[PDB]
């Protein structure tokens, strides 16, 4: 699936009052049992990255941002082969949880999908 | 510890000649030490526990 | 430039085995994959020695398994440690293809050495089933004969393949020798396609228990995976002393020790265990053909997990439902498995079916839907 | 999407400095007893519900099927199983 | 004289006295029923095979240990 | 936390001992033995697997023929 | 199925070769042989078997010359290619009550004994089972048993009905050794004996899986001290990161 499918069908359900009523607080469950926070990642860390698409997007970050993303993944897989859990400041926060990479996964995708639409336009 | 580790460690050649004696040691007094066990803990059922009688 | 890089041959198996860059947190899990190694190694080992000693020709070859047992210098080792490496076999495939489903590892960019990994599963099978039928005792008589017997359910031409498989209108001497030249090529054939696939991981390297990339942080596969076989090498060993020198048959029919006889047919005819659950695949088709295709299916359908899985996510660590779900797909499989040996009884026919289902519908039904909304959770969960 | 070493296809690192101790300076077994006990029982702990659901569901599944039967091929259960086939 | 027919008599006597009974009391209605005329023109025949087996099943559990004991 | 020249804390790992001979041939004796172990293994899985080639027992019972003497008569 | 369709379970008796360290006891395996010798080897082969097989195991290379010595066995033909028959050898097979199936069915009501050389492993129950099938013929069938012509009801056989009699009574054997010969004590010696002939290598593979748990056991521990020892300094690893 695409980022913009999934951003698409999230904001379709938080328009709607009595679906965001019961899916926010199933969502907000989930992402406290999935428990990547403990291991210190955003949740766009998660995000495969082996794509044409995604490569652009990341290729995309500003400097600082790919920094400290390159610092996460590094520290998440020592935590990862030393069977430990972060601790302290290393706990990823749900206000530090911040999806710093949809912007850009979104203006890549939007282009590449009106591209497709492009190719297959027909003169009337 | 340095004696040791100078004659019998330190050469690659000398560590292996050393593994190797050891392994030749180990697999003969392994194979008396298992026999003789073997022979304890089956006293009495084995053919050569018997076979005084024929 | 050293020798291990400069010269071509050297460093092929340097890129293999020695500089091959690895992620630093593949768990017990990635493990398997070299085990896979050392029971093809020792099933080739022990298995051409075996050919040394049987003699293909149905009215010598019951016997000639005999000799080995009774006459041959450590035959008994041999032939135990050949019968009781094919189930190792099977568990350690098990286990690397569970990890490869949890884990994620059909996904992107991995396509490839998933797909061709279904068809080493294929071989694997294709070449046990061969194996087991050159004992010629009862379970590999009558095994092999309705095993044939389902070819007969393709249409128009299935019962002339029959005949055309078994060289005579039964299982006899011209089938047990055709199984014997086949048997042995067949691993050869398994090797290779065992190295297509790792060659076509090469390109993207081994995934990692948390699904990110490990482009930021890599470990040269020797030492260190090197010394972290050897760990699960002498588990496996030990495993293996414990039932070739003292339960040799423990995974064995003791119908086996019967030498074939056409006449007599055995109370019940079952696989191998590890064929267990695609046979109670089988039964729950009542239709013969609707029931090959159903079997057949149940392994092909790996090929469609790279498209069905809609998750944005590589892999189950971060994915609870995605977790509970996969657990109750894999006791399923283990059920379908005893199901395959249980006599065709109430009510086990009905169950045989609901395990069927709800085997199929992993793939086809709860595997998109979950990953889906999994895709929703993480979205709105994390604003 | 995999380099090799030199070029292995990392985003530019900068600003962390990686730190280790050689592995005869090391205990290899350091805090062997707490991780055996504490780890353990921690990382388990999480875990057990994903293998206890599943496996306790299809336990009772099979219980009830094996013992039904069971009870259908006795003298008893000769009337039901006349009418299961 | 064979140690497993003083064994035997003892463990149906004692700890499978239960079992004992139950195959004592089928004995009794199917002979009974073998009696009764058009019995070989009855539908379902009863036989004490299965309170046969589970007697038999616990005399071995009380004795097998036993009978090896003195052999 | 910010400097790079204050090393993190390694002291819970670090042996006081690093330098000295004693604690490198203890580590060595370690990778010997498990290398005396596995020459030792390996031996004894060569000899007794080969050891298949070596004629077997019908045909070592097929060996020393016995001939009478009392059938032939002289000349 | 039914419980008498599968036949009754055998007990778990406690044989002297259960236990990982344990081999058979050869006094009772030579017991045996002489059971098979004179009950069971009218009606059944033991065709696998040489006599070269039971010596230092159960007899002496004499004793077994011996009984093979006392038998006749075809020879190749004479100079005029008519037949001709030896004396037995080492090297020579126990020889098996029956020219061909045809006969041996005929000599047993139809029914054909099996060769039982392989039968402790051709049998789910092994030992337990032989021992438990030889000593578990009620003198009368459960009330409601309508046993086929010729058969003989006994519980451990599937289906009940077998076409072997009783054979094993109190005395039937005298043994060599002074032994009192039991129905319990002759079953259980013969189904030693059979246990023996089935797989004659399990003294020597019991005692060879011990030497190889040892090694691999302690292969297995220093296996992790090593892998520990080379994984630490990435255990270890420690991490400042400065944002740049
Ligand atoms: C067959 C041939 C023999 C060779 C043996 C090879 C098997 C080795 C292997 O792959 O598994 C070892 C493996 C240890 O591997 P590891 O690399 O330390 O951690 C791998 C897990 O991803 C790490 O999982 P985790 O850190 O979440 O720990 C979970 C684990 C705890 O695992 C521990 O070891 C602790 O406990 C359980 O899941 C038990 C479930 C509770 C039941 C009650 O054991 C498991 O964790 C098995 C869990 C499967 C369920
Ligand atoms: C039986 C049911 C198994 C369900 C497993 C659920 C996850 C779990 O607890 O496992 C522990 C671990 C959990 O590991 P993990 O990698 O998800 O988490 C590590 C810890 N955190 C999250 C903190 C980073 O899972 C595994 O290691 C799973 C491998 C699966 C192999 C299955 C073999 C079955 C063969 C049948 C093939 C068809
Ligand atoms: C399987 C056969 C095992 C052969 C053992 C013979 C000695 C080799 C050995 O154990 O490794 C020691 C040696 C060296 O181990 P090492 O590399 O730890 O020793 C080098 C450092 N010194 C010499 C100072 C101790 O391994 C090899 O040479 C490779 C052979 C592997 C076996
Ligand atoms: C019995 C079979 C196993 C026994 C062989 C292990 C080696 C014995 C000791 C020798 C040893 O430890 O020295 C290292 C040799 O290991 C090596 O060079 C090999 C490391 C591990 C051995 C096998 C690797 C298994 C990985 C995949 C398993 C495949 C199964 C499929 C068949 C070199 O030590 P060093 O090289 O670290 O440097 C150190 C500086 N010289
Ligand atoms: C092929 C099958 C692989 C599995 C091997 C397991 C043991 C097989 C060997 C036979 C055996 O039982 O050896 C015992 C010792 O155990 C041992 O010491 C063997 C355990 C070691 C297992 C792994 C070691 C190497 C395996 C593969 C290396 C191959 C390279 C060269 C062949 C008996 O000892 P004995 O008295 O019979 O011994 C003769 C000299 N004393
Ligand atoms: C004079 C006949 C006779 C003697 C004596 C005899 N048997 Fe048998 N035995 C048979 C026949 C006939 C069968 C086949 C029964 C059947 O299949 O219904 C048989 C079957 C068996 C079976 C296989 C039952 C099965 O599961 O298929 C075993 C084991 C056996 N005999 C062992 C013995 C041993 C041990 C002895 C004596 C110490 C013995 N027999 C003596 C005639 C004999
Ligand atoms: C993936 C590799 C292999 C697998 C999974 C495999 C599997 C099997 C199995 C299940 C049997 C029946 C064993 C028994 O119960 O007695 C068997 C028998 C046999 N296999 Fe293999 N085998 C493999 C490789 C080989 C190879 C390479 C040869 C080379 C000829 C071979 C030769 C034999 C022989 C001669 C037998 C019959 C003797 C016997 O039963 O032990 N096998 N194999
Ligand atoms: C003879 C059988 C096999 C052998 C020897 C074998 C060997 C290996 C090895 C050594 C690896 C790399 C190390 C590891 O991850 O464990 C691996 C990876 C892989 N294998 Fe296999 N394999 C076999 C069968 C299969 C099968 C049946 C499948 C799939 C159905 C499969 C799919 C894969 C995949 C997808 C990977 C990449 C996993 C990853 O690192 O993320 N293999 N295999
Ligand atoms: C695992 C069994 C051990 C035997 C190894 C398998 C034998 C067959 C492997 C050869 C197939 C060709 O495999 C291919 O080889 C070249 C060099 O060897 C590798 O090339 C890799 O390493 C070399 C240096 O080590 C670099 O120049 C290159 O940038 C890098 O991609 C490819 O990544 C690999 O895919
Ligand atoms: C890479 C190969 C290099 C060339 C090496 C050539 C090895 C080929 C030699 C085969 C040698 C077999 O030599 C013979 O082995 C068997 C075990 O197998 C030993 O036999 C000994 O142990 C075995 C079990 O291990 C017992 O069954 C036996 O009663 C006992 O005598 C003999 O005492 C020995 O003489």
């Amino acid at each position: 699936a695409s980022i913009t499918s999934v951003v698409k069908t999230s904001e379709l359900i938080l328009k709607s009052p009595l679906l965001s009523k019961i899916v926010v607080p199933l969502a907000k469950t989930y992402v406290k049992f999935s428990g990547y926070r403990q291991l210190g990642f955003k949740m766009n860390d998660l995000i495969i990255e082996e794509t044409p698409n995604m490569q652009l997007a990341l290729r995309r970050l500003p400097p600082t941002e790919s920094y400290d993303r390159v610092y996460r993944l590094i520290r998440a897989t020592q935590f990862s082969l030393s069977h430990k859990l972060a601790t302290g400041n290393d706990i990823t926060k749900p206000e530090e949880d911040d999806h710093y990479l949809i912007p850009y996964i979104l203006d890549v995708e939007a282009e590449a999908f009106e591209k497709d639409a492009l190719d297959n336009l027909e003169v009337v | 510890a340095t004696t040791f580790y100078n004659v019998f460690v330190k050469r690659n050649s000398a560590f292996v000649a050393t593994i190797l004696a050891s392994a030749f040691v180990f697999d003969m007094t392994f194979e008396t030490a298992i026999d003789n066990f073997w022979d304890r803990i089956n006293a009495g059922k084995q053919w050569k526990d018997i076979r005084h009688k024929y | 430039m050293a020798l291990r890089k400069k010269n071509s041959l050297l460093n092929m198996a340097n890129s293999y085995v020695l500089d091959s860059p690895q992620p630093s947190n593949l768990n017990y899990f990635w493990n398997f994959g070299s085990l896979l190694a050392l029971c093809l190694v020792i099933q080739l080992a022990t298995g051409i020695t075996l050919a040394m000693h049987y003699t293909s020709h149905a009215s010598l070859a019951f016997d000639s398994v005999e000799h080995i047992m009774r006459d041959v210098n450590f035959g008994w080792f041999i032939r135990y440690a050949h019968a009781n490496t094919a189930s190792f076999f099977f568990i350690c495939i098990y286990a690397h293809m569970g990890r490869n489903i949890y884990y994620g590892s059909y996904k992107t960019p991995r396509v490839l050495p998933w797909s061709i990994g279904v068809i080493i599963f294929l071989l694997l099978i294709i070449t046990a089933f061969m194996g087991y039928v050159l004992v010629f005792g009862q379970m590999s008589l009558w095994g092999a004969t309705v095993i044939c017997n389902l070819v007969s359910a393709i249409p128009w031409l299935g019962e002339d393949i029959v005949h055309f498989l078994w060289g005579g209108f039964s299982v006899g001497n011209p089938t047990l020798q055709r199984f014997f030249a086949l048997h042995y090529l067949m691993p050869f054939v398994l090797a290779v396609f065992a190295l297509l696939h790792l060659i076509a991981l090469h390109t993207a390297g081994s995934s990692n228990p948390l699904g990110i990339t490990s482009n930021v942080d890599k470990l040269s596969m020797h030492p260190y995976y090197s010394f972290k076989d050897l760990i699960t090498v002498f588990a496996f060993l030990l495993m293996f002393t414990l039932f070739v020198f003292f339960s040799p048959d423990k995974l064995g029919h003791p119908d086996n020790y019967i030498p074939a006889n056409p006449m007599v047919t055995p109370a019940s005819i079952v696989p191998e265990w590890y064929l267990l659950p695609f046979y109670a695949i089988l039964r729950a088709i009542p239709d013969k053909l609707g029931g090959v295709i159903a079997m057949v299916a149940a392994i092909l359908i790996l090929l469609i997990l790279p498209i069905v899985d809609r998750s944005i996510i590589r892999g189950n660590a971060f994915k609870p439902i995605s977790k509970l779900l996969f657990g109750f797909f894999i006791c399923n499989f283990l059920l379908l498995g005893v199901l395959g040996q249980v006599h065709i009884e109430p009510p086990f026919i009905v169950l045989g079916q609901i395990c069927t289902i709800f085997y199929f519908s992993y793939f086809l039904i709860l595997l998109p839907m979950v990953s889906t909304i999994e895709n929703i959770f993480f979205y709105i969960g994390s604003l | 999407y995999m380099g090799w070493w030199g070029h292995m296809g990392s985003p530019p690192q900068k600003g962390i400095a990686g730190y280790t101790i050689s592995p005869f300076a090391a205990r290899p077994f350091a805090g062997v007893v707490h991780a055996a006990i504490f780890n353990t029982f921690r990382r388990t702990k999480n875990q057990a519900l994903f293998v206890i659901l599943p496996v306790s569901f299809f336990y009772y599944v099979w219980t009830q099927a094996s013992e039904k039967n069971e009870w259908l091929y006795t003298k008893a259960g000769r009337h039901e199983l006349a009418k299961a086939l | 004289p064979d140690p497993a027919i003083a064994l035997h008599e003892a463990a149906a006597e004692g700890p499978c006295h239960d079992f004992k009974h139950h195959f004592d009391e089928c004995v009794e209605r199917v002979t009974k029923a073998q009696e009764a005329e058009d019995y070989d023109h009855a539908e379902y025949k009863e036989d004490c095979v299965e309170e046969f087996f589970h007697l038999q099943h616990c005399i071995n559990d009380n004795t097998a240990d036993k009978l090896f004991r003195v052999l | 936390g910010k400097s790079t020249y204050k090393i993190p804390d390694f002291t819970p790992y670090l042996k006081k001992d690093r330098n000295t001979d004693a604690n490198r041939l203890f580590s060595y004796f370690m990778i010997g033995s498990f290398g005396m172990l596995s020459a030792a293994g390996a031996k004894a899985t060569v000899q007794d697997f080969l050891s298949n080639m070596s004629a077997s027992a019908d045909v070592l019972a097929m060996a020393k023929v016995e001939v009478k003497l009392g059938a032939i008569p002289l000349g | 199925m039914t419980a008498a369709e599968h036949g009754l379970h055998p007990a778990e008796y406690p044989w002297p070769q259960n236990g990982m360290l344990s081999t058979f006891d050869h006094a009772s395996l030579r017991r045996g042989y002489q059971v098979y010798k004179e009950v069971c080897a009218a009606c059944h082969s033991l065709d696998r078997i040489a006599w070269r097989n039971l010596v230092g195991v159960t007899h002496t290379t004499d004793e077994a010359k011996a009984f093979a010595e006392e038998l006749e066995y075809d020879d190749e033909p004479d100079d005029e290619g008519n037949p001709r028959k030896r004396p037995g050898k080492l090297a020579d097979y126990i020889p098996g009550p029956y020219p061909n199936e045809q006969a041996a069915r005929a000599a047993n009501q139809g029914a054909l004994p099996p060769d039982l050389s392989l039968i402790a492993k051709a049998r789910h129950g092994g030992a337990d089972y032989i021992f438990a099938l030889l000593t578990g013929y009620p003198d009368e069938p459960p009330a409601g048993v309508v046993l086929a012509p010729g058969m003989n009801y006994n519980p451990y056989f599937p289906g009940g009905g077998i076409g072997m009699a009783r054979t094993l009574f109190d005395g039937v054997v005298e043994y060599e050794d002074g032994t009192p010969a039991t129905t319990s004590q002759m079953a259980k010696d013969v189904a030693a004996f059979l246990t023996w002939a089935a797989e004659p290598e399990h003294d020597e593979r019991k005692k060879l899986g011990l030497k190889a748990i040892i090694v691999i056991s302690a292969m297995l521990g220093l296996s992790v001290y090593i892998k520990k020892f080379k994984w630490s300094p990435i255990k270890n690893r420690k991490f400042i990161y400065n944002p740049p």
